[PDB]
């Protein structure tokens, strides 16, 4: 019974996992009263992950909300399964950051920091044996991104034996008209590489564009960008919340799709991508499934795959479908004298197999990459770095907190580093 | 909550300073609640319930309240009696048969347990009018010598003319500036 | 943000409510552009209250109108309650209307709530608000409904009776409306008449909810919380006279509760929150006979300051201060007493932290009483020093930030002359904290606390001197505060060595080491402010820590040791004096013992091996820049092997400091070496200078890379009296690493740190024109520009990546040093041949696609080109390149960013020496992998071929350099299929649409004769498509090319793989689609039907007759098995 504590901070974070905690709960099948309706024995196989054990069978997700003003923290208390979580679980202040990483890293942050490991502790001791630490947040804030950082370090430096998973998402220009957005992407990032095991980069652009070509979408808001998300980590966690003859470890995961401590940025997808309301279209095989989840259209990535080097793949199916048929799919895609041979899928995949499908959908399938590709999204920032930096623009907002502009200089050597041992490893021998 | 957070919680408190207007009805306790704005009082109707009316002067945030003065208005002073940092009694000096009310009335409001920590300042309303009686003599069938626990002070004024009320309001702004804070 | 300068855009977004509430997407966009609007002033909301009426007044005539539907009603109170988040309800809800027409108006609204609608919640918050701001009216309620019988047969309900109905529903909901419910309530009961009629029924309600509810049932802790919420509002704005006959009931069910040993924070918080509110209603409110349910308060609240949370331990400490206030003097010093047990040894760090907050809690009143002093104050002094490591984490932060805030209510707990007497103690402490604490928020907790002690007191030594300077601004930089706040705050005699003891005692055994590091930084300059005190006292202090068991402890207290040294030595060095003035025999004596009491207890094993060696390497670097009195004794025998030996060893230390371990080594033996080792004036002894030479050349050829690595930057740190007649070995030695062998293939790192040893030992012996093996003279110049142009064209590439590029690296930064210095000493060693191929070199480099390297080189480039003084000779178009990159604007330049650099390197080909390098440089860019890199290199190319298009001499020129780049890289898979790409665009773009004019073109009869030759035999799909579309593309030149190329493109629709059948035919279909000229309209719909019918990925035997049939149309001869 290995038990992961969930954790979201920020209103973005907060947002996406109060999506994704409502839809594994249809999947599962939690009534939101709190007990358990479903007629599947596989959704109680392995409900204890993400579920404790109380009276009367109820079940208490483990999440644990974190904030500096109240409004988010009270949208989701009334939302639709807000009484599922524990009241004594919203950590959260007035005040807020206002959009300043410095406000939501050194001041607020590490003032509510004890507040939040107080919950965090108490989480963590009602656990037979504790996995890792999951946070979903942004990067284009100060509150969200600075506490995330703050309580990832935190958990580190209190738990080095604990794995760390991070669903950062990445903002964008034409999502957010604010400033001083990459400032703050670049000091996450610059944290995130010392203290993080796994990021999977969710960009802000791409799923903008996704909203607006492929859901044909006059006017996409934060609905249609959030259900993508949700749908994205419901299919990444597959083999994390129901059975199946891969192994479903978290460190075994982790240690396969971490070959390198530096560049363990991982770019998520799925296929079929659908929108809200309208959900079920038509059931695609299984070749067609493996061909638009690897297609860079259904990538939550700004990034192309194609434009890199596949260090490692992670394939995840969901619905009624035996192994054997991913595994001849498989296998005749790289063989070079068939007639499926593509040229954006590697010699070495670990595929998955589930019998429990996403609601609306009959079949479905998750890709997790680890290619060089992301270093793409890790330079369309550094220039917007280079825009600002040496024009000290809004400088006075950051040093007259506390920072330094050696904080500065060392986040960009840092990112330049990374920048520079991607586009150098994406250049090895295919041996 | 850190130290550098309480004291910010401080002065927002400090900032924002709360004045209870009271006396019998017909003072003239919307009248000078509107002079001191720069509206207009001759449009002025009897209030059958109550006011508020949140000014800024010399740096402080007054919150004025302004409650009825009618007996079964007087039934629910009490529901005003919190976070209040003044009290101002209004008093008819033109009316020289009701003078043992409001001198009954004052004495009440002083045994009070929660208006203890407040300043008191007494306006003798309607002073142009012929028969309206001096500060002298009004600081006599009040009883207002008689008060110790109190900060008190009383001066004569004219809503209508808007004549040495701000020297009143000024004198009560420093005496609540004068203490540092306030119980709970 | 001085004012609301949005006025205009809310105005627009209100007034669009009424067009945009049937609207689902508009709305959630105007609902987010409302929110990010209003959170632009979450920090400070005080400036929008000038605003606050007219918005809400605009919200209220949407909601108040009987016109107004369901969903336009919704988004306004959305609105409403967006504006009540960000100012907050306590002051929004004073200007909401309370005239005695808003009381049936709102009730009626509330009572056609549902409570099951989760989406309308803002609605339901909104509402009960609304009722609560108009319970205030000073009227019964009885007087507002009027007549009841009025209804024959079913009576109406009483408007205070719905209200009761109304709160005892929203008391128990899981949504944030039955927070609502507690603000209503507390406005509902506290009234005359709803207290003589409802009062006894919601207490009965209460007392029941609380007999009946659970900490475990979800909806029993829901009933749990509301209740206390509840009763805590009610005992906090309710008369005391109407609720102390209830206080004994209510906490006689409180105990019986069990809320302490139940498993809710929230819940023990209100708890304890009704436990103090009840407390207060015994007593009697004070201005500055004890019934037994106070001695019963006292024992529940003084169990809540050793809570595991922090939420409970403030509300503890809370309520502890509120009832300090209202007992007699007598109990409060009995209470104070008991609080004070909180700071006893057995009590953990959590305990602490309740007591301070206790503390300060009494002294904001000014409870504490004079005896008092001798004890709090002695604990406050180790409250500010709580920092301790429970096993990998660390606490002290909550601790020390609650010091401070007790230490700022001691401005007005005590007279001047009450707390005279602690001056001395709490004015060093104060500033010791303010100025070396970890974290920032006790540092600036601390510069508010002094800063309130200096104005309302103001008896601290040099309080205005020193609040000016450390302001709440000038302590957010942690550095700051170390290295130059500290010395002006040592500058006077009061604040000097306490400060020190407190840095050698708790800092210097830090367990981290970034701190230790600043701390012994902060101690050098310290030092000067004190050298006596620091050479007498400190010195012995830090010499008997060297020999601590702790690591930790160990490495602080030698890192301090080296620091004084220095110090004292910079400062000796002023009044030319030597050191031994300050430090004594024993302590000289002592310093010639660290490094054998360390290698003979095994210290240098481990993980704290290395930290241990960085520890005596920085202080055998620092002794040696003393010129210590080590000269002739053992003990420098011993330094020199413990780097020897460190240098053979670097592949044991972590790959985290590894880099820093080699550096601090290479330091301290040049140190060393500078210092130790000089036999006279000028001289070198002969033994060392041979033995330790013969050594590091012997071990340059030791099999493992990080010695190779060490010992080449060990040579490139000796000084240049050492080399004066041994140069011609060690340049022979180090070249003879930077050589590429069978065995040394992946061996890119000992080659990168040669290069950077020999720009180093070039830079130390300088020139002197006649002596070789002394000097760089014109005899031993050739030899080095030529092993340095060696490791130009390292492109090694293995399973690691692209390694070579390093070695690159220390190629553009080793042959830079180098020419800087001829043209300070002998310009004339500078010849024109090495000197263009230098820049044709660096040209290539800066045109590469890699984003770091480029950057580099183009700086190196810049810094070569930019050089006056003298100027460099034979510099090709020196002008021209000068008039492309003027000074002015490489201040701001962009060269990481391939938009801000290709642009500027593809201009280069316009001259002839660099067309060649340049694009043999940009080509692996322009068929490369990144998108964005090939996207600029493609517009940057084109930006500088549309000026040469219709030139057939530059366009000619351009073909044939191109031609000539690909045959010298012919069969080369690293430049193959980059050149093919960069092909296929070209020719795709249309840049040589004039040798289509003509037929068989010299150009185009070799291109394609050398792509075959490249893909003759080839397996790589990538090779393949590149070939096949470089083949479709070719079409369009006439002749017997054209020919050649529709036969190639038949034999290609054949092959092997049916993925490179397919793509063959659709590009084929794309080709013919563009150019019309190539096959007549008389069998122009005969092609494209067997194309798009015929597949050609099932059989291949099938599809060579279709294939074949398609070579009897195009006119293509049909091939045959050879
Ligand atoms: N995809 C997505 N992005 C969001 C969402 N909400 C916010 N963002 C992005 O998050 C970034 C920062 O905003 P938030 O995360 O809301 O801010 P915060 O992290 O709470 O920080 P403070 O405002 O300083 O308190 C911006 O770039 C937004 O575009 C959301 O629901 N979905
Ligand atoms: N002559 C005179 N009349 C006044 C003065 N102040 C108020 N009044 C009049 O007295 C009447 C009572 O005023 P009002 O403010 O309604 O009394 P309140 O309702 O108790 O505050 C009004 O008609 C005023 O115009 C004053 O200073 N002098
Ligand atoms: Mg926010
Ligand atoms: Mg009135």
């Amino acid at each position: 019974m290995r038990e992961i504590v969930h954790i979201q901070a920020g209103q973005c974070g907060n947002q996406i996992g109060a999506k994704f905690w409502e839809v594994i709960s249809d999947e599962h099948g939690i009534d939101p009263t709190g007990t358990y309706h479903g007629d599947s024995d596989l959704q109680l196989d392995r409900i204890s992950v993400y579920y404790n054990e109380a009276t009367g069978g109820k079940y208490v997700p483990r999440a644990i909300l974190v904030d500096l003003e109240p409004g988010t923290m009270d949208s989701v208390r009334s939302g639709p399964f807000g009484q599922i979580f524990r009241p004594d679980n919203f950590v959260f202040g007035q005040s807020g950051a206002g959009n300043n990483w410095a406000k939501g890293h050194y001041t607020e942050g590490a003032e509510l920091v004890d507040s939040v490991l107080d919950v965090v502790r108490k989480e963590a001791e009602s656990c037979d044996c504790l996995q890792g630490f999951q946070l979903t947040h942004s990067l284009g804030g100060g509150t969200g991104s600075g506490m995330g950082t703050l309580l990832i370090s935190k958990i580190r430096e209190e738990y080095p034996d604990r794995i760390m998973n991070t669903f950062s998402v990445v903002p964008s220009p034409k999502v957010s008209d604010t400033v001083v957005e990459p400032y703050n992407a670049t000091l996450s990032v610059h944290q995130l590489v010392e203290n993080t095991d796994e990021t999977y980069c969710i960009d802000n652009e791409a799923l903008y564009d996704i909203c607006f070509r492929t859901l044909k979408l006059t006017t996409p808001t934060y609905g249609d960008l959030n259900h993508l998300v949700s749908a994205t980590m419901s299919g990444v966690t597959t083999c994390l919340r129901f059975p199946g003859q891969l192994n479903a470890d978290l460190r075994k995961l982790a240690v396969n799709m971490v070959p390198f401590p530096r560049l363990h940025f991982f770019m998520p997808g799925f296929a079929p991508l659908t929108s809200r309301g309208s959900q079920q279209y038509r059931a695609l095989t299984v070749p067609e499934l493996t061909q638009q989840v690897f297609d860079a259209k259904n990538m939550m990535a700004a990034c192309d795959p194609r434009h890199g080097r596949y260090l490692t793949v992670a394939a995840v199916f969901r619905g009624r479908m035996s192994m054997k048929e991913v595994d001849e799919q498989m296998l005749n895609v790289q063989n070079k004298n068939s007639s499926y041979f593509v040229e954006w899928i590697p010699n070495n995949v670990k595929t998955a197999v589930c019998d429990i499908p996403p609601r609306g959908l009959k079949m479905a399938v998750t890709f997790i990459g680890n290619s060089t590709a992301i270093q793409e999204l890790f330079k369309r920032i550094s220039e917007q770095f280079t825009a600002m930096f040496r024009r000290k623009a809004f400088l006075h907002w950051y040093t007259g907190e506390g920072m330094d502009e050696m904080e500065f200089t060392e986040a960009e050597s840092n990112m330049n580093d990374l920048v520079s041992e991607y586009q150098q490893y994406q250049d090895a021998t295919a041996e | 909550m850190g130290l550098l957070t309480i004291l910010k919680k401080m002065k927002q408190k400090e900032r924002e300073l709360r004045l209870l207007m009271l006396g019998l009805d017909n003072a003239g306790k919307t009248t000078i609640l509107k002079k001191f704005n720069g509206e207009d009082i001759d449009t002025i109707s009897p209030t059958l319930g109550f006011n508020i009316k949140t000014l800024e002067h010399r740096g402080f945030k007054l919150n004025i309240w302004d409650v009825g003065g009618q007996k079964s208005l007087r039934s629910y002073w009490r529901n005003y009696f919190e976070s209040t940092d003044g009290l101002i009694w209004v008093v008819d000096s033109a009316d020289r048969q009701r003078m043992q009310d409001c001198q009954r009335e004052l004495q009440s409001l002083l045994v009070e347990e929660r208006l203890a920590g407040a300043t008191l300042l007494i306006f003798a309303n309607k002073q142009d009018l012929p028969g309206a009686l001096s500060s002298n003599a009004i600081r006599e069938v009040l009883e207002l010598d008689s008060i110790r626990s109190h900060h008190w002070c009383i001066q004569g004024c004219s809503a209508v003319t808007g004549e040495n009320l701000l020297p009143g309001i000024d004198w009560l702004l420093d005496d609540i500036s004068s203490r540092i804070f306030t119980a709970d | 943000l001085e004012a609301f300068g949005e006025s205009a855009e809310t105005r627009a977004l209100l007034g669009r409510l009424r067009e945009v509430h049937g609207g689902g997407a508009e709305r959630e966009v105007a609902l987010e552009r409302f929110r990010v609007i209003m959170d632009k002033y979450q920090e400070q909301p005080h400036l929008l209250d000038p605003h606050l009426e007219w918005m809400m007044n605009l919200l209220l005539d949407i909601v108040q109108d009987q016109t107004s539907p369901a969903s336009l009603v919704h988004l306004a109170f959305k609105f409403l309650y967006i504006i009540t988040k960000v100012r907050g309800y306590k002051t929004f809800l004073r200007l909401f209307p309370h005239e005695v027409a808003d009381v049936e108006p709102v009730l009626d609204l509330v009572t056609i709530q549902n409570p099951k609608d989760h989406e309308a919640w803002e609605t339901r918050y909104m509402l009960l608000l609304w009722l609560s701001v108009t319970c205030l009216i000073p009227f019964d309620f009885s007087r507002l409904d009027g007549n009841l019988l009025t209804q024959p047969g079913q009576a109406r309900m009483s408007i205070m009776d719905r209200i009761l109905q109304i709160a005892e529903s929203y008391l128990i909901v899981s949504d944030k409306a039955r927070d609502a419910a507690a603000v209503l309530v507390s406005r509902f009961i506290t009234r005359p008449d709803v207290k003589q009629s409802k009062m006894a029924e919601f207490l009965d309600w209460s007392l029941c909810n609380l007999a009946r509810s659970s900490f475990q049932t979800m909806q029993g802790v829901i009933t749990m919380d509301g209740t206390l919420q509840a009763l805590a509002q009610i005992f906090k704005h309710g008369k005391r006279e109407d609720c102390l006959p209830y206080a004994a009931t209510v906490l006689r069910c409180l105990d019986g509760c069990r809320l302490p040993e139940s498993n809710q924070t929230l819940l023990r918080k209100l708890g304890v929150k009704l436990v103090q509110r009840l407390g207060l209603t015994f007593l009697k409110p004070k201005v500055a006979d004890v019934p037994e349910g106070v001695e019963r308060v006292i024992e529940q609240l003084l169990v809540g300051l050793k809570d595991k949370d922090t939420v409970v331990r403030w509300s503890a400490a809370k309520g502890i201060g509120r009832m300090a206030g209202r007992l007699p003097r007598a109990l409060a010093d009995d209470v104070v007493g008991s609080v004070l047990d909180c700071f006893s040894f057995q009590e953990t760090d959590k305990a602490w932290h309740g007591g301070c907050l206790a503390l300060a809690e009494l002294g904001r009143r000014g409870l504490l009483l004079p005896s008092r002093l001798v004890d709090v104050v002695a604990v406050i002094l180790k409250a500010l020093t709580y920092d301790e490591k429970r096993g990998a984490c660390s606490v002290g932060t909550n601790v020390r930030d609650a010091a401070c805030y007790v230490c700022w209510a001691f401005a007005r707990a005590y007279e001047p002359q009450e707390l005279k007497p602690f001056v001395t103690a709490i004015s060093s402490a104060l500033v010791i904290a303010a100025v070396f604490d970890r974290d920032i928020n006790c540092r600036r907790a601390a510069s508010a606390a002094f800063q309130e002690n200096v104005g309302r007191q103001g008896t601290f030594p040099h309080g205005i001197d020193i609040l000016t300077t450390a302001d709440y601004f000038a302590v957010g930089n942690r550095s700051n505060c170390f290295l130059v706040i500290s010395v002006f705050i040592a500058g006077f005699p009061e604040y000097t060595q306490p400060m020190i003891d407190h840095l050698v005692t708790m800092k210097i055994s830090h367990w981290d080491g970034v701190i230790r590091e600043l701390a012994a930084r902060a101690l050098h300059n310290l030092a000067q402010q004190a050298p006596e005190f620091s050479a007498t006292q400190v010195f012995p202090r830090l010499l008997s820590m060297t020999l601590s068991p702790d690591l930790h402890m160990r490495h602080g207290s030698i890192l301090a040791c080296a620091e004084v040294a220095y110090a004292l030595y910079k400062l000796a060095a002023q009044e030319n004096r030597p050191v031994t003035d300050h430090l004594d025999e024993q302590a000289v004596q002592g310093l010639k013992q660290i490094h054998q009491q360390l290698y003979d207890r095994q210290l240098y094993r481990g993980l704290g091996g290395q930290l241990m060696r960085q520890a005596v390497c920085v202080l055998i670097e620092k002794l040696s820049l003393s010129k210590m009195p080590f000269r002739g004794d053992t003990v420098i025998d011993g330094w020199q092997w413990l780097i020897n030996d460190t240098l053979r060893h670097l592949h044991l230390i972590s790959s985290h400091s590894r880099q820093q371990m080699k550096d601090a080594a290479v330091s301290a033996l040049a140190a060393l070496c500078s210092e130790y080792y000089m036999k006279e004036p000028g001289e070198a002894d002969p033994a060392i200078q041979e033995e330790l030479i013969t050594q590091y050349l012997a071990e340059l050829r030791n099999p493992e890379e990080m010695t190779r690595c060490g010992f080449s930057l060990a040579l490139g740190a000796l000084p240049g009296f050492l080399l004066k007649g041994r140069l011609q070995q060690v340049l022979t030695g180090l070249r003879a690493v930077t050589h590429t062998s069978p065995e040394d293939v992946s061996f890119a790192e000992s080659r990168r740190d040669g290069l950077k040893a020999i720009a180093r030992i070039c830079q130390t012996v300088g020139v002197k024109a006649g002596a070789p093996d002394e000097a760089v003279c014109g005899e031993n110049v050739s030899q080095i520009y030529c092993a340095l142009l060696g490791c130009m064209d390292d492109y090694t590439t293995d399973s690691r990546g692209d390694v070579g590029t390093w070695v690159r690296k220390a190629a553009m930064t080793s042959l830079m040093d180098l020419t800087l210095l001829l043209a300070r000493s002998q310009p004339e060693l500078i010849e024109a041949h090495t000197c263009e191929r230098i820049m044709c070199c660096v040209a290539q480099q800066a045109s590469e696609k890699i984003d770091r390297f480029r950057a580099h080189a183009a700086s190196v480039f810049l810094t070569l080109l930019h050089f006056d003084s003298p100027p460099i000779p034979h510099v090709p178009h020196r002008g021209e390149l000068e008039k492309l990159f003027p000074r002015s604007d490489v201040a701001s330049v962009n060269w990481s960013a391939p938009s801000q650099a290709f642009p500027r390197i593809t201009q280069l080909l316009g001259l002839p020496t660099y067309r060649y390098h340049v694009l043999l440089g940009l080509v692996v860019s322009l068929g490369g992998l990144t998108e964005s890199t090939i996207r600029h290199s493609t517009q940057s190319l084109f930006e500088y071929m549309k000026g040469i298009q219709s030139d057939p001499q530059a366009l000619g020129s351009f073909s044939g350099t191109l031609l000539q780049i690909f045959e010298d890289n012919l069969l080369n898979e690293r430049v193959s299929v980059p050149l093919l790409k960069t092909l296929d665009h070209v020719l795709t773009h249309g840049c040589f649409d004039i040798f289509t004019t003509e037929e068989d073109h010299p150009f185009a009869v070799k291109l394609l004769a050398l792509c075959k030759k490249e893909i003759k035999n080839s397996k790589d799909i990538q090779k393949l498509l590149s070939g096949i579309a470089v083949f479709c593309e070719m079409v369009q030149f006439p002749g017997d090319v054209r020919r050649q190329a529709l036969l190639q493109l038949c034999l290609l629709l054949c092959h092997r793989f049916p993925l490179i059948r397919k793509t063959t035919a659709s590009q084929v279909y794309e080709t013919l689609l563009t150019y019309s000229d190539v096959v007549g309209a008389d069998v122009l719909d005969e092609v494209v039907t067997v194309l798009s019918d015929t597949a050609w990925d099932a059989e291949l035997a099938v599809v060579r007759e279709q294939r074949n049939r398609l070579c009897d149309l195009l006119g293509v001869p049909r091939p045959q098995l050879v």
